[PDB]
């Protein structure tokens, strides 16, 4: 019945191009670090044992489950990580984002190479476009706010459309 | 040679048809921004003449479109007789999300005059149906590529969503062509027979237009 | 426009009715644009979708003027296979890029409606006495896929003698395209039966339908 140990991603993308970096963080509710860490991919034990594990030129191979545990029982809620190679990724700080907290969305071009005229898209309809890429930043989640998202965007002068993305909201009465 | 997409943001201006010019004899040039965002301030899109002249008083829309953008478009009265006379018009529009202005300008376009030739004819019937036959008008060995072509019929100056006509294309002759298209009801050749395929171009005289006439039988 | 450099763009053709009626000996190519100076090969690759090996292709690069690079790469098709559905894929990729680049085509889907065709030819004018314009008109069609021809005397004109549209729609579900062929006086006194065919997947009973023409 405790407070469940929690995994923070930095930067917060959960889907990330292949070869990109990313640090998966184990709870502050263990602050002088009590305890060693032990961190699970897709099941087996991973051999770093401190606070936070970190994920080098991301080969497909470290997408996955993954899962980090103090010295209870329970075990962080588990965060899924894709690895992608494509032209644009449609990113986000989180896929399930309870009522309330922010949320962000960010058009990822491939290689960080530039990406002008990007368009988010919500539902089928335009959500917001600008001359160049730049960030969707809603910092109070809401009911509307869900829905599948999805952007595009010229690259070197050509179109493209990153593959969709589901967004759900919760409510606590 | 590219600083005419600021920020991205194009910007057309058309010319005007030779029909609007010298049928109707009330031209009117175009300038279409595209690509535009939504913003608090409207852009500032002006009119100007090379000679330094004033200018007639504009029109602008502005049309929020689908995909997120917003577009503008202006169009101006010009008159008939300056524009012939080699004049030229150029539009400048300028907004705050924008580095440096957007320009683009259109006068007559130059080079050799020459009149359009145009020949009418009509198909034969076939066994698919006899209550329908096809025409075609051709108009060729003439410059500029600007052309205006249109039909009549009894006095009827027929909707131009009737016929399809295609592109200039050019020819060993250093003038180009184009084709024409209107397919016929037997109600309106018992109407009368005498078809008109007219043309309207910058050259041929003297009312600047030119015709061919034809029919069935 | 001048910096800003352009990617890669890729195109595969359809086999002409000519090329796969007549000749009966049917091509599709495959063409990349905008390539540029690589380290790496650029790895063009071609392949059916019943799964069926492919006959050896060609290949062509030509540095072009702009500083680009193009690559040509035209592949043989049993044109039995071909109407009969089949489905041929063209991927190539280069190096530096995300996903590889692909294109596919196979045989036009629709309802199959002949070709009408009706061949007509121009009265002199006070410009020159000598030189007299013809004119083919083909429609009611489909699918679009159409080529157009003339023959004189046996004798089968050069491509580069007419100019032939682009197929356009018509209110009755059908295309319809257009041709001009210039014509010179010594021509038709060799002969007035001038020929302005059409190859189409339709029409019987050899795919072919023609109209005869000739001026007085
Ligand atoms: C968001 O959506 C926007 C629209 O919803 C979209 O904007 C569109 O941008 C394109 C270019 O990116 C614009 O194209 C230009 O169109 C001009 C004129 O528009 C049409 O109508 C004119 C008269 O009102 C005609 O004179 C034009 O011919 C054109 O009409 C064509 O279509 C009709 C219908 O079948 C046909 O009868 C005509 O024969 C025409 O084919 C043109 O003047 C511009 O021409 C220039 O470019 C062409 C080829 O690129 C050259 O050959 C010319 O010489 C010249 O340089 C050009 O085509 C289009 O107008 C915009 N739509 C709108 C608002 O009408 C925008 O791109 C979208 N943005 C994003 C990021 O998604
Ligand atoms: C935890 O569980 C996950 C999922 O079960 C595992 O992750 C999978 O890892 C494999 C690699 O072993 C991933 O597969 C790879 O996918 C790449 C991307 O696919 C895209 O591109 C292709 C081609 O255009 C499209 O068809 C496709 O739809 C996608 O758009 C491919 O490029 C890879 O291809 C190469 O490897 C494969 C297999 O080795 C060969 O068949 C190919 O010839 C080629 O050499 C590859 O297919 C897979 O996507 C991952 N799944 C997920 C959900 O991400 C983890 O590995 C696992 N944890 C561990 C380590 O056990
Ligand atoms: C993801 O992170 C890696 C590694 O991070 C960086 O390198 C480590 C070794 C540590 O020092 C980290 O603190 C540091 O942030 C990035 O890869 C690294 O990229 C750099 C260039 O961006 C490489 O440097 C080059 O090294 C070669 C040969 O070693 C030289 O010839 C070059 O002149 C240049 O110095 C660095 O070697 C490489 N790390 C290794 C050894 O793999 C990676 O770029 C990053 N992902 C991104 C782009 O975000
Ligand atoms: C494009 C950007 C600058 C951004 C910019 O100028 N931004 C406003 C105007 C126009 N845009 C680019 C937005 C239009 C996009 C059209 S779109 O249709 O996509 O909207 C500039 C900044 C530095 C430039 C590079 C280096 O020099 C090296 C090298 C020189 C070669 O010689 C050409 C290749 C290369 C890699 C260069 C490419 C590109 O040149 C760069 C990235
Ligand atoms: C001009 C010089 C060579 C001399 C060559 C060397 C590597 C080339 C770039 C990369 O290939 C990546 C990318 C591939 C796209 O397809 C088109 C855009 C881009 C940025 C290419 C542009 C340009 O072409 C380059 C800078
Ligand atoms: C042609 C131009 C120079 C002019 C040079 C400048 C940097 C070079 C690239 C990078 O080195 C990375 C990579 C190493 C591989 O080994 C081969 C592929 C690749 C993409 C190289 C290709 C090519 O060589 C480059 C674009
Ligand atoms: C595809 C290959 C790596 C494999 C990588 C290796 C070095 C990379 C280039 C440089 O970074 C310079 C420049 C930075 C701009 O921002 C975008 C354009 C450009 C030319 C980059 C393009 C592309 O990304 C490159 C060729
Ligand atoms: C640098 O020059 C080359 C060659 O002029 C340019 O390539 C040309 O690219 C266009 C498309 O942008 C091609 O047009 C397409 O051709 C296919 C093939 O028939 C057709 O199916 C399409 O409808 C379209 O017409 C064109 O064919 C191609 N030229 C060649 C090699 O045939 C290239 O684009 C230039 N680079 C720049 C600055 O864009
Ligand atoms: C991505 O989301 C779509 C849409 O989800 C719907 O809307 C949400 C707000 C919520 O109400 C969901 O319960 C809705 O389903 C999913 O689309 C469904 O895809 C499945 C295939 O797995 C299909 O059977 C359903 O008919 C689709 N529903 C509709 C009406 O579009 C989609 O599945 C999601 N991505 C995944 C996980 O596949």
């Amino acid at each position: 019945v405790p407070q469940k140990p929690k995994v923070s991603l930095n930067p917060p993308w959960n889907r990330i191009f292949k070869g990109e970096n990313v640090t998966l963080t184990c709870n502050g509710n263990n602050f002088f670090e009590v305890s060693s860490t032990k961190w699970f991919h897709n099941g087996s034990l991973s051999e770093e044992t401190n606070s936070s594990l970190n994920i080098v030129n991301a080969k497909f191979e470290d997408s996955g489950e993954y899962k980090c545990q103090h010295q209870q029982v329970a075990e962080s809620e588990p965060v899924y990580l894709e690895v992608f190679s494509d032209w644009l990724l449609l990113q986000a700080s989180a896929e399930v984002v309870m009522e309330g907290q922010p949320l962000f969305l960010r058009c990822h071009g491939w290689r960080n190479w530039d990406v002008y005229k990007v368009i988010y898209y919500k539902d089928g309809e335009a959500l917001k476009y600008w001359y160049e890429n730049h960030a969707i930043s809603i910092t109070n989640a809401a009911a509307e706010d869900s829905g599948t998202y999805y952007c595009t965007g010229k690259v070197w002068q050509l179109d493209y459309e990153s593959e969709p993305l589901n967004i759900t909201v919760i409510k606590a009465p | 040679p590219c600083d005419s997409n600021p920020r991205g943001v194009s910007a057309y201006l058309s010319r005007p048809s030779p029909f609007d010019l010298f049928i109707r004899k009330s031209p009117t040039i175009t300038c279409l921004v595209v690509d535009l965002a939504p913003s608090k301030g409207t852009v500032n899109l002006t009119w100007s003449r090379a000679s330094g002249k004033p200018v007639n008083h504009s029109t602008r829309k502005e049309e929020k479109q689908r995909n997120g953008t917003l577009t503008v478009t202006s169009t101006l009265p010009v008159g008939t007789r300056d524009w012939i006379e080699g004049e030229t018009y150029q539009c400048r529009v300028t907004h705050p999300h924008l580095p440096r202005a957007l320009m683009r300008s259109t006068t007559k376009t130059s080079g050799p005059r020459a009149a359009p030739e145009v020949y009418a004819f009509a198909t034969p019937e076939w066994p698919g149906s006899r209550d329908k036959r096809t025409l075609a008008c051709l108009i060729q060995n003439f410059m500029p590529e600007d052309i205006s072509v249109q039909w009549l019929h009894n006095e009827v100056q027929l909707p131009d969503a009737r016929h399809s006509t295609t592109q200039p294309r050019k020819t060993k002759g250093s003038g180009f062509f184009v084709f024409s298209r209107l397919e016929v009801t037997r109600a309106e050749w018992e109407q009368k027979d005498e078809f008109i395929c007219r043309a309207v171009h910058e050259a041929a005289s003297p009312s600047q237009t030119v015709q061919r006439a034809v029919s069935v039988n």
